[PDB]
């Protein structure tokens, strides 16, 4: 499912992922698009804060979903 | 028990006006971004950048004052700082783009607990309406 | 090499170091100099914090590095 990640900053970034993907997983394809290590971005739906492990579809995050993203300060 | 910070705040406290340098936000987002960080001596570091970057705004700032936010142990709330963490997160923003639109959105994806304040006040300001 | 230690008040140290040099060796100076025990100090890079055991090579820290010392959590 293509789902959206709004950062907090300004900018939406489109992840083909599906609803067993764990969120550990979407944080390390982030990672490899931009370049905000994994224990650096504080993923947030509707409901509240995702934690890893956990997959998508412990939260029904379906389709076209926007992830609100919070990084840890400048990644670098 | 005069600490050093004092005598630190008072020469970028002359920088205030100065020509923006790097050691404003070097030194007074870290006490303030860094993890946790004293939050009283924060908070009016806190102001300092908005009065300062007043005109011209970033997200690191808001994004690194958004993370103090939720360390928050609302066991602190004894001492006085709200009212200017609060002011902070408004004066800041005064509209360019759904910009604080969406930090209200972020508020109420975390529950919604006294953040009222902020809620309302913040929901007040936004859009065009000061003339 | 040469690399630098910026305090959170505006003072710079200077100590001479090298590229195998461990975390844990830099502090052990920083408190032979100052009076900050390791157990209390948090050296910075680029915004990346740096981990005791590891070395001045595992972060890409060259010469004249302005190191920012963060106290973590000071207690007072």
């Amino acid at each position: 499912m293509q789902i959206f990640v709004k950062t907090l900053t300004g900018k939406t970034i489109t992840l083909e992922v599906e609803p067993s993907d764990t969120i550990e997983n979407v944080k390390a394809k982030i990672q490899d698009k931009e370049g905000i290590p994994p224990d650096q971005q504080r993923l947030i739906f509707a409901g509240k804060q995702l934690e890893d492990g956990r997959t998508l579809s412990d939260y029904n995050i379906q389709k076209e979903s926007t992830l609100h993203l919070v990084l840890r300060l400048r990644g670098g | 028990d005069t600490k050093i910070s004092s005598a630190a705040i008072l020469g970028l406290g002359i920088a205030f006006a100065g020509s923006k340098n790097d050691e404003v936000l070097g030194l007074l987002l870290p006490i303030a971004a860094s993890t946790d960080l004293p939050i009283e001596t924060a908070a009016m570091a806190s102001l300092a950048l908005a009065h300062v970057f007043v005109g011209t705004c970033n997200g690191d700032i808001t994004t690194s004052i958004m993370d103090n936010f939720l360390e928050r142990t609302a066991i602190e709330l004894k001492t006085d700082w709200v009212r200017f963490l609060a002011l902070a997160l408004g004066i800041l923003y005064m509209g360019q783009g759904e910009q604080v639109d969406d930090v209200l959105e972020t508020i109420s994806a975390i529950e919604h607990p006294m953040t009222s304040a902020i809620e309302v006040l913040v929901g007040s300001c936004a859009y065009t309406g000061t003339g």
